[PDB]
DNA sequence: AAGAGTATGGGTG
């Protein structure tokens, strides 16, 4: 969606963009986990493992 | 033969012209000033091609 | 203000809806010239419908006419230079960047203000004086104030 | 190229510059990721030590 | 403090008279035709009082007629009228031939 | 307001060294610069370079092959013009890379020259050892 | 001219005195109704000027003479 | 925010300020310093009086304008005699001379 | 540390103004700021503009009065040529601050200095501007002494007399 | 002015100066300078909204 | 190579973002991947504990 | 009887 300049990273010295950015990246991998698993309908017992 | 010939030709022309008094002129201003024009105008690219 | 990558040194993006208003007695006087308009109030309403022969106007009477942009604060002469505007469509002006670092300018918020020279000494003392592509030079030392940075 | 060839040569010098910097910057690929800000192995020892 | 100038239908007549291509003695004939002009839209003086006003012996009527009838089609169509017929007319000359009545 | 007031005073240029380091090289100090009296060789009284010189690129590389000291140059302090100076005393016109014209503002450009980077400045708050070989002299 | 005005300059051989006599030219063209010495590309009278001038066939000793000429010829028809 | 023309204030004959009154962008003192390090004294002149408040220079630079003749016929601001009418009310004489 | 004054007046005007630049440029290279040495220079030469007669001599100066640099070298240069002799002087050095005060123009000076004090001054001695200035010239109007419009004021000086 | 081509033409010129004079200012100067004396601190009339 | 192992400069983003020029120096370098330092109060003496 | 030092007021930001 957004294109960034990793230029404006390293004299700023605000690393927790970085950070958010990864963190941000796993969350929606497990959403998209979650989100495969209910399309095809899959028993509860398996949803509520993972 | 044309307004557009007329409107572009001014009054000193006009008047330096034989003939043509200052009644016909103002006559002529006046039939003019009836459809909201005026003799001294500017044109580019006259005749229009025709 | 935005970037425009595109752009040469000599050239600068000005917003069309920007350059109708500014550049609007010279309109006038080009519709009254090529009988479009008979009379005044006939370009003035002409130009107020914003019909599609006015864009065509207005793309002829700027093609070689400077302008000038200012970014504030005026710390040296370098915070007003001239340009050749190129019409674009929006509501930001686009600049070169190999000048910003004259104005000291960055594409954060910053905003610029565009003024028109109107006679024929003004817009040659634009173009001969203060365009930026006579401006490769610092004042100060000698050295050149349009070197690449960052992405370059 | 300025003191050598003069001043149009160098405008269109610049401008050349400027485009093929931003084409090949573009086409690296350069990103910044938090693995590449690395910690020195000795750090701790030296902090102890100190 | 200070206010804002504002534009009248006089300052609007004489910015129209500006751009318009009158000669010296035609653009001292409209200013004072402009200058007899209420904020009605209706001439207030006969054109006497004008010619008397214009100050010298060389000028006849009818090029006062002329610089009047030139003025008349300013914008608002129909300003500096006689009466009320002369208004009503100049105001329907405007108008395209195809009108029904 | 003019172009040469006829002078011949002028500065001596020499370069800026404190202690052994170099802070500033000759070249950087009179390119551009009108010379005030002939220029002679260091081991000879032949001339090197002749007076009234603006010192380009070109001559600051002969002057820096041939191992130059000290010049003198022309300046605007030193200079006869009353109500102005003139395009000798100033020398190159730095934007432009040529002499100096007339007519030319160089009060308001000095200023806005000193003053533009006064917003990088903080306003809020026993042995002499050589390093190379080389000759001593004693003044 | 359309980019750069060295040229120009190194003509003229001051900047201030090129912007006087391309300004004298370019009235002369735009108003006085004289035809250009070079053949006009969708141009501006300031960059016809200039053009001109850079070009060699413009300057203040040509248009003075040029001036004096056709006061000359105006006042033998006036006789 | 743009403008060509508009109304000016009462006092000083200067265009207004601010994109609410459709005003104008203000030209201050470190912009003039600047034209003068250029040398443009057509362009400071035309901004300082057919620009702002040289009120006949307004309408003929208008009129030039529109007929296509680039050209300006200079005139004295009217904030000169606002000045010097101020300065009299203190009692003091000053006045132009030949 | 050394007072430019006394490095002024003992050495002359090369010491002083090698001494200013050079501090000037001290600071400056803390911050690798590169600044040419011309304007420096400009500004001393600005700060060194008047002068205090020790001699009046075949002059009209009085005995320790103090006025421009540049009047007291031409009424200098104007009696040499006529055998007598010139009046002997000390050149001073100001502050830009006082060095502004001292200009000749009320309307330059009413500009940016404090307007009731040279308004009042103006007033009680009579003066009289001549609009020499880009200050003066910005004020009323008109084409600046500079650049583009320089020869616009020499053909005007060379109209009037 | 009876010829109002000229009296318009009048009415539009620029005053040819090369000079600023400053001084003080006599009763008769003063008195020279006005077009007539104020007696009254009133405005406007307020009913009539005339001066 | 021949399958032998040399030593060359890194292309590590950082490092080539510091050693063109493009962004950043040596001292952010520091504070991104070493101990940041020394401290002062506000007056300006140095903390002895550093971060 | 002058001359150096201190307190007060004006101006600037
Ligand atoms: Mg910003
Ligand atoms: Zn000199």
């Amino acid at each position: 969606d957004i294109v960034l300049n990793p230029l404006g990273v390293p004299s700023r010295m605000n690393i927790g963009q970085i950070l958010e950015t990864h963190l941000g990246m796993a969350a929606k991998g497990i959403g998209d986990k979650i989100n495969a698993m209910l399309k095809q309908q899959q028993e509860v017992a398996k949803l509520r493992e993972f | 033969h044309y307004i557009g010939d007329l409107v572009q030709r001014t009054e000193v022309e006009l008047l330096k012209t034989p003939n043509l008094g200052k009644k016909s002129l103002t006559e002529i201003k006046d039939v003019l000033a009836s459809r909201g024009l005026s003799l001294g105008m500017r044109l580019e690219n006259w005749p229009p091609a025709s | 203000i935005t970037v425009g990558p595109y752009l040469r040194l000599h050239q600068c993006g000005l917003p069309k809806k920007m350059a109708l208003e500014l550049f609007k007695p010279f309109i006038y006087g080009k519709l009254e010239l090529r009988g479009l308009a008979t009379t005044i109030k006939a370009a003035k309403k002409m130009v107020e419908r914003e019909e599609a022969v006015v864009w065509d106007i207005l793309d002829e009477v700027i093609r070689e006419h400077p302008v000038l942009l200012n970014r504030a604060p005026t710390l040296h002469r370098l915070g007003i230079q001239a340009f050749e505007p190129v019409l674009i469509e929006g509501k930001a002006i686009q600049l070169h960047p190999l000048v910003c670092a004259a104005y000291n300018a960055d594409f954060d918020g910053d905003q610029m203000a565009v003024h028109v020279p109107l006679t024929l000494e003004a817009q040659l003392e634009a173009r001969a004086l203060m365009m930026s592509t006579n401006n490769i030079l610092s004042p100060a030392n000698g050295e050149p104030i349009i070197v690449p940075s960052q992405d370059v | 190229c300025y003191r050598i060839l003069g001043l149009k040569p160098t405008v269109i010098f610049a401008d050349q510059i400027m485009y093929t910097g931003f084409a090949y910057a573009a086409r690296s690929g350069a990103s910044v990721g938090i693995d590449d800000m690395v910690i020195p192995e000795k750090k701790h020892e030296i902090i102890s030590e100190a | 403090y200070q206010g804002e100038t504002t534009q009248t239908l006089q300052d609007y007549l004489m910015w129209q008279v500006e751009l318009t291509p009158f000669s010296d003695t035609d653009r001292a004939i409209a200013t004072s035709i402009v200058d007899a002009v209420d904020e009605t839209g209706y001439l207030t003086v006969p054109l006497e009082d004008i010619l008397e006003s214009i100050g010298d012996e060389e000028i006849d009527i009818d090029e006062v007629e002329a610089v009047l009838k030139r003025i008349q089609r300013f914008d608002p169509v129909g300003v500096a009228a006689k009466d009320l017929r002369d208004c009503l007319l100049i105001q329907l000359s405007q108008f395209d031939k195809t009108t029904p009545w | 307001t003019e172009d040469d007031c006829g002078t011949h005073e002028g500065i001596m240029m020499t370069p800026v060294i404190e202690g052994g380091d170099v802070k500033e090289p000759l070249r950087d100090r009179v390119l551009g610069r009108v010379t005030a009296e002939d220029v002679l060789k260091p081991g000879t009284a032949d001339i090197l370079v002749p007076r009234n010189t603006l010192l380009h690129e070109q001559w600051c590389d002969l002057l820096e092959e041939n191992s130059v000291d000290a010049v003198k140059v022309r300046s605007v302090v030193s200079c006869d013009t009353d109500f102005g100076v003139c395009a000798h005393c100033y020398g190159r016109d730095l934007a432009r890379g040529h002499i100096i014209n007339k007519g030319e503002a160089i009060g308001v450009i000095a200023a806005q020259s000193i003053g533009e980077p006064g917003t990088q400045l903080t306003m809020r708050t026993s042995s002499i050892q050589v390093k190379n070989k080389g000759s001593i002299k004693l003044s | 001219a359309r980019v750069t005005v060295q040229d120009a300059v190194e003509k003229i051989g001051n900047r201030f005195d090129l912007v006087l006599v391309a300004a004298r030219r370019a009235r002369q063209m735009q108003v006085g109704g004289k035809d250009p010495l070079v053949p006009e590309e969708n141009d501006k009278t300031t960059v016809i000027a200039l053009r001109e001038i850079e070009e060699g066939l413009i300057n203040n000793q040509i248009l003075d003479v040029r001036e004096r000429q056709e006061q000359q010829e105006q006042e033998a028809a006036e006789l | 925010h743009a403008r060509s023309t508009g109304s000016y204030s009462l006092v000083t004959q200067q265009p207004l300020g601010g994109k609410a009154q459709f005003g104008g962008q203000r030209f201050g003192e470190m912009e003039v310093w600047a034209l003068e390090a250029y040398g443009a004294a057509y362009t400071l002149q035309e901004m300082l009086t057919v620009k702002s408040d040289d009120v006949n220079g307004r309408t003929k630079m208008y009129k030039n304008i529109v007929d296509g003749n680039h050209q300006m016929e200079p005139g004295m601001p009217e904030s000169f005699n606002v000045l010097l009418k101020e300065i009299r009310s203190l009692g003091i004489n000053i006045e132009l001379e030949d | 540390p050394e007072a430019p004054h006394d490095i002024l007046r003992l050495r002359g005007v090369h010491a002083v103004t090698r001494y200013i630049v050079n501090e000037v440029q001290d600071v400056y290279r803390l911050q690798g700021v590169k600044i040419n040495d011309k304007h420096i220079e400009v500004i001393v030469r600005q700060m060194l503009r008047k002068a205090t007669i020790v001699n009046a001599g075949s002059s009209d100066f009085l005995e320790g009065e103090q006025v421009e640099y540049s009047r007291v070298k031409i009424a200098n240069r104007e009696l040499e040529a006529n055998g007598k002799v010139g009046a002997t002087y000390s050149r001073d050095l100001l502050g830009i601050t006082k060095a502004s005060l001292a200009t000749e123009s009320f309307i330059s000076a009413a500009s940016f200095q404090e307007t009731t004090r040279v308004l009042t001054e103006a007033a009680v001695a009579g003066k009289r501007d001549e609009l020499r200035g880009l200050k003066e010239n910005v004020i009323v109007g008109r084409l600046i002494p500079a650049g583009t419009g320089y020869a616009y004021h020499q053909d005007r000086m060379r109209r009037r007399a | 002015m009876k010829d109002l081509l000229k009296f318009l033409k009048a009415q539009t010129k620029t005053e040819e100066f090369d000079a600023i004079k400053i001084a003080l200012a006599s009763p008769d100067m003063i008195r020279s300078w006005s077009f007539g004396e104020v007696k009254k601190p009133e405005t406007i009339n307020y009913r009539t909204f005339k001066p | 190579r021949d399958g032998q192992e040399e030593k060359q400069v890194s292309f590590n983003s950082i490092y080539m973002m510091a050693d063109s020029g493009a962004r950043g120096s040596a001292a952010q370098i520091r504070q991104l991947a070493g101990m940041r330092g020394l401290m002062a109060k506000p007056d300006g003496s140095i903390i002895e504990t550093p971060i």
